[PDB]
């Protein structure tokens, strides 16, 4: 089950993939609307992986733990100077999440996009299933694959004052090394944005 | 549409009664649903 | 039915993986436009009160139903109960507004005000959550204000709903969740 | 003259959930587009059927471990919609605001243990006017599937709906002491080197699945 | 029998601004012909399009004067129709009865000293969440137009609507301390003997300008 | 966009002129005849109104907007609060008049009275200014008269405007008015 | 015409409802904003 993904100039490549989650659509609504008046622009250079540790699966956690990355993050790219330069952006991701034990370790993480996250409570995390996700289950895979478009209440956004999407990673059964696996296990992201569109060209700081 | 039962047409203009939508340039949830995997994933035996 | 759990696609067993026979449904009570389309009472405020659906008390239908979309879109009902004239002031006025008759106005008429007002909001659409909890201000249906408001209701005409989110049932203490049924 | 009319008495209350619409005030007014937004659903069943969530276990978790004892039950609850192990499922969500149900609820089954732990599990529906079985093999003449672990981790089975009447009640009465419609039997068969491993379990709303009589109890 | 009604609750009171007509009184009265009186007008934006008016400066004139020193700023305020700038325009006196706007709003530049002087101008749009622009160079990188003055004595430049919604509000909220809109910077790249000399501006609605919801705050 | 500013021809730039696009527009609402079609409020004297839309205040929206136009025409809407009977009176009429009741008088009816006028004036169209501060006594809508009037609202009818004049915004002692907006 | 949204004819005749215009043997501001020049009143570079 070899899967090959293609941002720009970066690809990833996974020998156990389950395949990838499209949340909410598989196309992009229209980028051109009244609001930017013809102004705005599409920005290829910035649509490719990037990449952040987002934490340390351990035996000790147990169901509910969770992790919390709110997009956009702090980015020291072309993306990331892209906040700096327009006033208005919106972009969808493609998002990557590993969790690479081996085959001899048990348990199981959950990873969700999720959209307009201020905060979850405990019993809301049993039906995190009602966002896009996919699950990492050691003895299938290593690799979690879901794809998003841009969400929200207006067609452009502003990054310095709303995230609209929050990846989440949730622990649902809580590992086992056993003598054999991996006595622990990192979680990163490897994360690349989709259909990047500015407008609004703010003056430099001279 | 939703919890109306009147046979006869509204006696203001649709302009009036509600806001009027705009076009540019159970929709996924009910595509998801119905293309849920209902078999078997193996050999049947009688 | 075995399947690769990790992957999310959705799948759905039936009853004839042993001899069952799946039957016909009809689901036109759990339609969202159905559904969300009845009045539900809100606690009011004296004069000025702010047109906003988050008002709905979370455990009531609307209001439990309107929390499971994050974003959404719908006209509007009211029907108050209100001394003196009633005056309604859209998304984006002047407070002050509200004293000014020319603004829709209702004049008092027992035992009660029903009024349909369109959508008003500068967003092609509303949230129920917000990641910028606490809500825009830009989120309301306008403004109503009277001498006194005694009673107000609101009612959903129109909704659509996007990205559903969590909805809780009371948890029990017991093996399940018992209460009086009604009866004879 | 006029035409005559009759005011009629017990007529035009208001009433809260009515079939018609408001005089209008305001109007002339385009909305913003918002054409194809994405992720939009229509009937909350579509996504009750799409979307499975977690049941709840002793403890509060998502799972039931595997056990090496002569106890085989894994888990036996009440096929009720306002049952402890279905409180934080979607489906028991949206049922607390109907009165009636019909139709095939679907439980998944999901091994979460090592490649080198093996297990085989049975899913039983006991029927109302007995009591449920307390071992597999009592449990083997009721409707059941077994099944074990392998290349696919998940198993999908119906809990079909039967009953005197063609509608039954979400809400349980306090003066029902033993379920009305029976009871979901899980046990383990028997297992290799599965000791402390995880089987999740979620459910979701089969094809025929109907809720209907909406109610407002508070909850 | 007759025909039987129910007067519903909820509706027939008088509403300030309902759809429909008194019963009249008095009939057959006709008018005297009116038909081609000049100067008629049928939408407000017409003129509001057709007519700019002058906007204001420190002082109370529609003018800024060339000046002579190492500030090139020569004005700088929020892109709002409840700015003092504008607050003289027909522009400013018609959106106060709307709370909603939307597209282009037009500034136009008139220069007014001598033949013998010449001068070069820019303009530019600073959209909201970063300071405005100090110098012309740092506002090269907004949107911007330069041009110089000669034969023709007037320029117009189109201000953008730019904004995360489809409508920004006309009004300007007291919680609100920094512009949500942006601002319009005005510089002069360099002069040529035009020290004191005025370049008057004006502001029209452009094409697409839109006002929507009216609404009587008083003012 | 350069030209000759002295010309007064009316110069129309675009955002396409740095590669912009000119977007869709509806200006329903600042159409002359719906914006003036909807009641004004105008204190009123205790017995003997002179119907008079100069009456209005010149701030509310009905009075500013009236006063844009210099000439103008529309049918009349009143409603009028009163007790005993309303009697109305066309334009010309001896004030005598107002105590007989074959002119169009309305028997009291709770709350209100709502009646539709036609316009009634000798001259082809009227004015909100007349140089000849003060206007012509023949630039009126007729009369009324009630033992008391409490409550009087005037509504234009297929209004005309010509000549546009000056429309006034409220000028600001700050960078900015600013006002307290509805907010939840 | 202007903020009125009934779909049924008036009850009363046009000759009561208002008063009727004669004819003797937005206009001009409309005329006016549509004749305006929006271009570039010189060449064009790129």
């Amino acid at each position: 089950r070899i899967l090959t993904t293609r941002n720009g100039h970066t690809t990833s490549t996974t020998q156990s993939s389950v395949g990838v989650t499209y949340g909410y659509a598989t196309t992009e609504d229209f980028v051109s609307g009244p609001n930017t008046s013809g102004l705005e622009t599409r920005v290829v250079q910035a649509e490719r992986f990037f990449k952040t540790h987002l934490f340390d699966w351990v035996t000790s956690d147990s169901f509910g733990r969770c992790h919390l990355l709110e997009l956009p993050t702090d980015h020291k790219g072309v993306y990331g100077s892209l906040t700096d330069s327009y006033a208005y952006m919106r972009n969808g991701w493609d998002v990557e999440v590993t969790a690479v034990g081996n085959q001899f370790n048990g348990g199981c993480l959950l990873v969700a996009m999720v959209p307009e996250l201020c905060s979850i409570n405990k019993r809301e995390l049993y039906q995190l299933t009602l966002f896009p996700h996919q699950f990492i289950n050691p003895r299938t895979n290593m690799t979690a694959h879901i794809t998003v478009p841009f969400v929200g209440v207006n067609r452009y956004d502003q990054y310095k004052v709303h995230k609209p999407w929050t990846l989440v990673v949730m622990v649902v059964a809580p590992l086992t090394v056993n003598t054999e696996g991996a006595p622990q296990i990192k979680v990163y992201a490897n994360i690349a944005p989709t259909n990047v569109h500015v407008a609004g060209e703010f003056p430099s700081k001279e | 549409s939703g919890n109306t039962g009147s046979i006869i047409n509204n006696y203001y203009m649709q302009q009036y009664q509600n806001s009027m939508d705009t076009q540019l340039g159970d929709d996924w949830f009910s595509k998801l649903a119905s293309s849920a995997f209902s078999g078997l994933f193996g050999a049947l035996l009688a | 039915t075995t399947s690769a759990g990790e992957s999310a696609d959705p799948v759905t067993a039936t009853v004839e993986n042993y001899g069952g026979e799946t039957q016909v449904q009809r689901r036109q009570h759990t339609d969202v436009s159905f559904i969300l389309d009845r009045f539900v009472k809100v606690t009011p405020k004296d004069q000025i009160n702010v047109l906003d659906l988050m008002q709905t008390p979370a455990h009531t239908l609307v209001g439990a139903l309107l929390r499971t979309a994050t974003y959404y879109f719908a006209d509007l009902e009211v029907a108050v109960k209100h001394e003196g004239n009633l005056t309604w002031v859209p998304n984006g006025a002047p407070e002050t507004a509200l004293d000014n008759t020319t603004n829709p106005t209702a004049y008092h008429k027992a035992p009660l005000t029903r009024l349909a007002l369109p959508y008003t909001a500068p967003h092609r659409v509303l949230a129920t959550a917000y990641n910028g909890r606490t809500l825009p201000t830009s989120f309301n249906y306008g403004a109503i204000k009277a001498t006194r408001v005694t009673e107000l209701l609101y009612r959903m005409k129109r909704a659509e709903t996007y990205c559903p989110r969590p909805l809780l049932a009371i948890h029990p203490s017991e093996a399940r969740h018992k209460q009086k049924i009604v009866a004879p | 003259g006029i035409f005559p009319v009759a005011c009629s008495d017990g007529y035009g209350g208001l009433v809260t959930t009515d079939p018609k619409t408001a005089d209008p005030a305001y109007g002339k007014v385009f909305n913003p587009p918002r054409n194809m937004l994405p992720g939009r659903f229509t009937n909350f069943l579509d996504v009750a059927e799409a979307c499975p969530t977690f049941l709840r276990f002793e403890g509060d978790v998502p799972y039931v471990t595997t056990k090496t004892d002569s106890d085989r039950i894994l888990a036996q609850f009440d096929l009720s919609l306002a049952a402890k192990h279905m409180s934080n499922t979607f489906l028991a969500g949206l049922a607390q605001y109907y009165t009636q149900y019909s139709g095939t609820i679907n439980l998944h089954f999901m091994f979460t243990g090592p490649t080198d732990a093996k297990a085989r599990y049975m899913i039983a529906y006991a029927p109302p006017g007995m009591e449920p079985p307390k071992t597999p093999e009592a449990a083997a003449h009721c409707i059941h599937a077994e099944w074990d672990t392998g290349l696919n981790s998940k198993f999908t089975f119906s809990i079909p709906y039967l009953s005197a009447a063609d509608y039954a009640y979400t809400a349980s009465d306090t003066a029902e002491t033993t379920n009305v419609q029976g009871w979901v039997c899980l046990f383990q068969i028997t297992h290799g080197k599965a000791d402390g491993d995880a089987l999740v379990v979620l459910a979701s709303a089969g094809k025929d699945f109907e809720l209907r009589l909406p109610v407002d109890a508070r909850t």
